[PDB]
RNA sequence: AAGAUGAAAUAAUAAUAAUAAUUAUAAGACUAAUAUAUGUGAAAAUAUUAAUUAAAUAUUAACUGACAUUGAGGGAUUAAAACUAGAGUAGCGAAACGGAUUCGAUACCCGUGUAGUUCUAGUAGUAAACUAUGAAUACAAUUAUUUAUAAUAUAUAUAUAAAUAAUAAAUGAAAAUGAAAGUAUUCCACCUGAAGAGUACGUUAGCAAUAAUGAAACUCAAAACAAUAGACGGUUACAG
């Protein structure tokens, strides 16, 4: 009954959805900064807007398709900029 | 025959290296040999490497991976730091036996840093050197650590810091400090833990 | 073996079938062998579809190694058939079994009450 | 791992980004706005910093990238296409 | 049913050193 | 007996309009894995609860940035009015309507600097499907 | 006519021995050297002895009397 | 055929939280070996907040004891044991897993085996153990 | 004073360069800024929550091969170790 | 007040206290990240988890000794839609009923929404069922990545294979293909100007919708593919 109302606050924390933030007096504007953050890497923005309305699989996989190879040109791409700099900067 | 010319050129006498030019871990000991080329021979590119380098390098001194790459470019960096101070510790004087009387690949002693033997003093016109003193810098505001001649130390005090150093706060690496080295020792992965004295 | 898969029981029905079908102690090639071990591993799969009569792709696989085994059986017919008969008659099938044209069509699982 | 990009017909950064330096002026005035609003205006404390503004913006009140260049001189080298 | 009995005891009633993920 | 652990602010911030609820979590002092399942999960009573319209936006008007604004700052005076920022509040933001970003400048700003000196923690309570019922077919506009 | 290794004797071709392989003839074949291990052994056990600077210019490789 | 079950068994005695998991054991390993099998290892997994307050039939549970039980047995009396424990309101959660025989007989259970001890040999060491 | 990120600290031990104590040294170092890579099986780790929680965002969405940087082989295999570990009620 | 839209309004949102919030119940359907369909499968397909059974990999060893390739007819499987029986029916949603827009709306947008989508037992056997590229065999110059094995001591930028990308030769009307659209061999299917026309009639099968097979007359000097230069776009970006 007391080692209850003890342990309450670890379980409570332990059942932590994961996103949310505890603000930071001084400056309340920089966790509203952190949760949007976290909202941008769990991708839930473009998420939500996914399940808004409905989309064929075969447009789901040309569209899965067509990001994948744009995500991957932009790599090469940032790879051959990164060798156009070394060059430039040793002179070839 | 060709084979054994090839196997003798300068060129294969460079080891085998393959590691990233541009490092930025912790660095304990030459990484690249360094390739040295004369005035006349720069004045035209020339290297003796298999291409010209481009005549932006005004340094006669480079570390390389790659004779040639699917790029067409030689992979090299413009750089001979490293030797400086190996010859810079030889200006300190302080020495560090394996030199004396299946392949093992540990670090042998000093690997070619100092060859010196312990036992011997430096004479100077005014008398003995009893103990060596070289100019350094103490970097942060923490034991105090300096970069003494192209290694970092961990500097042992006498009594208090200098009030210099509370004053200047995080801008003290920009004054110069009279250090002298009490002990150079190596560990086994190639540091130099060197122990000096903030005069 | 009551505690074991079922690959290994079929595994030690084909070592038995191989050394009671072979010419000689370590043959495993001869058309009665691979006759054999074929039947073995046929009845396995028939006894499959019989429990899984909606698995396709398994009755596909059962109709091709039973084609598989036709063939066979039709070579050795055309090389040494005193063995091809004694091969067809100890495994339980005829010599019209095994030369006519055979699929597994739902007129054969009708007539012979495969399931 | 590597990428590596198809025969391009050009290698070109759309929007290249520049590192403009903010204006010294606009900084010293920020700075001056907020030690009138710590201090108060015509304080005591930040009155030195007013001093500098005044100078820095006597004259005047406030006082580029090649990377598209160097990538189309240095593609036919860099690119890696097959021999012809 | 006598070593299941002693295994159970054994780590259940007795307290043994148990895997719990630190 | 009722005491009030804490109190929560949500905000549903559609496409359309954006609806902001004021709530306290309640408490009653007195089998323990039913203490446990009562104490991790506490019963929500509404106190204030607001819309758009309710500050006289109409139609598409309800949407809008400087509807979201002014509703958030109606909300923030109203706890003030009722006096109910005593213990510390919990910021619940369900969707990413265009509201959102209204509120967040209402709460940070002027508006709600009474209220963010009582605040303690931000979570998101953004509802997704990792799969289920079929969504509206897309609009061929 | 005797066992290898693993005791069996080679009674027939292997799969890799059934290959023909004129792609062997015509590659150029790859230049290996004992001392290229000796060297990769060398300032691996004397890392500073790569400070020392390397000339590549070969002056003259035939005037070698050593 | 080597199964791997980790059940979750509920606490409903707060003083005695290892009560209702040993009547489980005992429930459990005297059907594996009543029906002609062994049961080579009962590892006992102690306490742990569930991730999240799961519901079997009416009562909610937040917490779990987490046991796992390495036993060689048939199919059958597998899904037996599967299924006694589905319909038992004692188990929250459970799971059975097979462990591959093919290459080496003696394996040990996926914790073992996951810090590095492959076989149940290596668990209780090699000493005199070339006999 | 200066910014920690706007000091270089040169660790005990180490050479350096006169290029070290300049901002340049600072931006290159910031531009060139487990188990599971280290030959082991992670479907074994299934019954572990932790060490698979090591591999997934705060919501619990497991990471690219791009993020975890791991192997497909086992990329595959762990994503199977977390999606078992969720269904049998642990993590 | 809520709901929706470009903005609105809807015979059945709300003062019978609605929308929103917090809980508690029942229902079905679906499977977020990983994720590349990488892969597996003959194709159709297939990525929430566990189990039972079946099948699929490489190397080595032993064995058979041409037992092989392709394949008319035939057989089997075959998306979505459709139909026949039962149950199911949360969302979505043909048709229908209304609200908007419009010169008109028979359409796009909006609301209620029937069949259907779902499961079981069947019929049917059609898709831009596509790689618009049938299968097998021998050979054919490179590079780069991976992917999977085999080693040798992370290092051999290690060797052997297959996937992918760009190519050499070659081929092609060119686009382009590139280890096949190349060099050759074997077998099968298909084509002979556009339209009439996959239409009519007949026949076969199905509960039916329909599916397969499938013309002829008449009309014409047309018809189409690749690429070129223009114009044009309610076509993009960059500058001025
Ligand atoms: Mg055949
Ligand atoms: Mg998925
Ligand atoms: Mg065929
Ligand atoms: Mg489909
Ligand atoms: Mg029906
Ligand atoms: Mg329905
Ligand atoms: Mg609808
Ligand atoms: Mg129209
Ligand atoms: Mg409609
Ligand atoms: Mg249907
Ligand atoms: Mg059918
Ligand atoms: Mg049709
Ligand atoms: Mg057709
Ligand atoms: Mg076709
Ligand atoms: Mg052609
Ligand atoms: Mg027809």
């Amino acid at each position: 009954a007391e080692i209850a109302r003890s342990s309450v606050e670890n379980a409570q924390m332990r059942f932590n959805s994961g996103k949310s933030i505890i603000v930071n007096k001084n400056n309340p504007a920089e966790s509203f900064k952190r949760l949007n953050r976290i909202m941008f890497e769990n991708n839930i923005p473009g998420d939500k807007r996914s399940q808004r309305f409905y989309m064929k699989p075969g447009k789901v996989a040309e569209l899965k398709r067509s990001q994948r190879h744009r995500k991957e040109f932009m790599m090469g791409f940032k790879r051959l900029i990164e060798i156009v700099k070394d060059a430039k900067r040793k002179g070839y | 025959t060709l084979a054994e010319l090839l196997g003798r050129s300068r060129i294969a006498q460079v080891a085998n290296n393959h590691k990233p030019l541009t490092y930025t871990g912790k660095k304990f000991h030459p990484t690249h040999q360094i390739i040295e080329t004369k005035p006349s021979t720069l004045y035209r590119q020339e290297w003796g490497l298999k291409s010209a380098i481009p005549s932006k390098i005004k340094s006669r001194y480079l570390v390389y991976n790659d004779l040639d790459t699917l790029e067409r470019i030689t992979t090299f960096e413009p750089r001979g730091g490293t030797q400086w101070n190996r010859l810079r510790f030889q200006e300190m004087g302080v020495p560090i036996n394996p030199f004396f009387k299946k392949f093992n690949t540990e670090i042998i002693g000093t690997g070619g840093l100092s060859y010196s033997l312990p036992g011997k003093l430096k004479n100077s016109p005014n008398g003995v050197i009893q103990r060596t003193v070289v100019p350094g810098r103490i970097l942060n505001v923490v034991k105090w650590l300096a970069a003494i001649g192209g290694f970092v130390a961990d500097v042992v005090f006498f009594q208090s810091p200098p009030s210099s150093f509370n004053s200047m706060g995080d801008f003290i690496r920009m004054k110069t400090f009279l250090f002298e080295i009490l002990e150079a020792s190596m560990e086994k992965n190639g540091s130099v833990s060197m122990h000096a004295r903030l005069l | 073996m009551r505690n074991s898969e079922n690959k290994n029981a079929i595994k030690m029905a084909v070592e038995l079938a191989r050394k009671e079908f072979e010419r000689f102690p370590g043959d495993t090639g001869s058309s009665e062998v691979q006759a054999a071990c074929m039947t073995v591993r046929i009845q396995n799969m028939a006894n499959h579809i019989k429990e899984h009569r909606k698995d396709f792709a398994n009755t596909r696989n059962l109709r091709i190694l039973v084609q598989q085994r036709q063939a066979i059986l039709r070579y050795l017919k055309r090389d040494n058939p005193e063995k091809y008969y004694w091969t067809i008659q100890k495994l339980g099938l005829n010599d019209a079994a095994i030369t006519d044209e055979f699929n597994m069509d739902r007129r054969y699982m009708q007539d012979y009450e495969f399931f | 791992p590597v990428y590596r990009l198809p025969p391009l017909p050009r290698l070109k950064v759309k929007k290249p980004i520049i590192r403009q330096e903010a204006n010294k002026c606009l900084v010293l005035m920020s700075n001056l706005l907020q030690c009138w609003s710590s201090y108060g205006h015509m304080s005591p404390k930040c009155a030195g910093l007013v001093t500098e503004l005044k100078s820095c913006t006597s004259e005047s009140a406030l006082g580029k990238s090649n990377i598209n260049y160097h990538a189309a001189r240095l593609y036919d080298r860099i690119n890696g296409k097959p021999h012809d | 049913e006598s070593q299941l009995l002693k295994k159970i005891d054994k780590v259940f009633n007795d307290e043994t050193e148990e895997f719990t993920d630190a | 007996k009722e005491e009030v652990v804490k109190y929560i602010l949500h905000g549903k911030f559609t496409k359309n309009n954006t609806h902001l609820t004021f709530s306290s979590v309640v408490e009653d002092k007195n089998t323990y894995n039913d203490t446990m399942l009562y104490y991790l999960n506490l019963p929500q009573k509404v106190k204030i609860s607001l819309s758009t319209g309710c500050l006289g936006f109409r139609k598409a008007a309800r949407g809008e940035y400087e509807a979201a604004f002014q509703t958030s700052g109606r909300m923030f005076e109203l706890i003030k009015e009722k006096n109910m920022l005593n213990k510390d509040i919990e910021v619940v933001m369900d969707d990413f309507g265009k509201g959102r970003a209204a509120f967040i400048s209402a709460l940070v700003g002027k508006e709600g600097a009474s209220v963010v000196k009582k605040v303690v923690k931000i979570s998101d309570a953004t509802k997704l499907k990792f799969g289920g019922v079929r969504s509206p077919k897309m609009r061929r506009l | 006519p005797h066992a290898n290794n693993k005791g069996l004797y080679k009674t027939r071709p292997n799969s890799s021995d059934k290959r023909v392989g004129v792609k062997r003839l015509y590659r150029p074949p790859k230049l290996t050297y004992v001392e290229d291990r000796l060297r990769s052994l060398f300032y691996k056990q004397h890392p500073w002895e790569l400070s020392r600077p390397k000339i590549l210019v070969e002056n003259e490789i035939g005037d070698e009397n050593y | 055929m080597l199964y791997e079950l980790i059940g979750l068994v509920r606490i409903t005695n707060s003083n005695a939280p290892k009560l209702e998991a040993k009547e489980l054991s005992s429930t459990i390993g005297k059907l594996i070996i009543q029906n002609r099998g062994v049961v080579r290892d009962i590892v006992p997994m102690g306490i742990r907040y569930l991730p999240k307050i799961m519901k079997k039939d009416q009562e909610k549970h937040f917490r779990a004891y987490h046991f796992l039980m390495l036993f060689d047995s048939s199919a059958a009396v597998q899904s037996e044991i599967l299924r006694t424990l589905k319909k038992d309101p004692r188990v929250i959660r459970s799971s059975i897993v097979k462990v591959d025989l093919d290459k080496q007989l003696d394996r040990a259970s996926s914790l073992h085996r996951s810090l590095g001890k492959k076989s149940i040999l290596e668990l209780v060491n090699e000493d005199y153990q070339s006999i | 004073k200066i910014d920690q990120s706007l000091s270089k600290k040169l660790p005990k031990g180490t050479i350096y360069d006169p290029f070290d104590f300049s901002m340049g040294r600072i931006h290159l170092d910031r531009k060139y800024q487990d188990i599971m890579k280290s030959g082991a099986n992670p479907l074994e780790f299934y019954a572990r929550p932790r060490i698979l929680s090591r591999y997934v965002t705060s919501t619990g969405r497991i990471q690219h091969r791009d993020i975890t940087g791991l192997s497909a082989k086992n990329q595959r295999r762990l994503s199977k170790a977390i999606r078992r570990c969720q269904a049998i009620g642990l993590m």
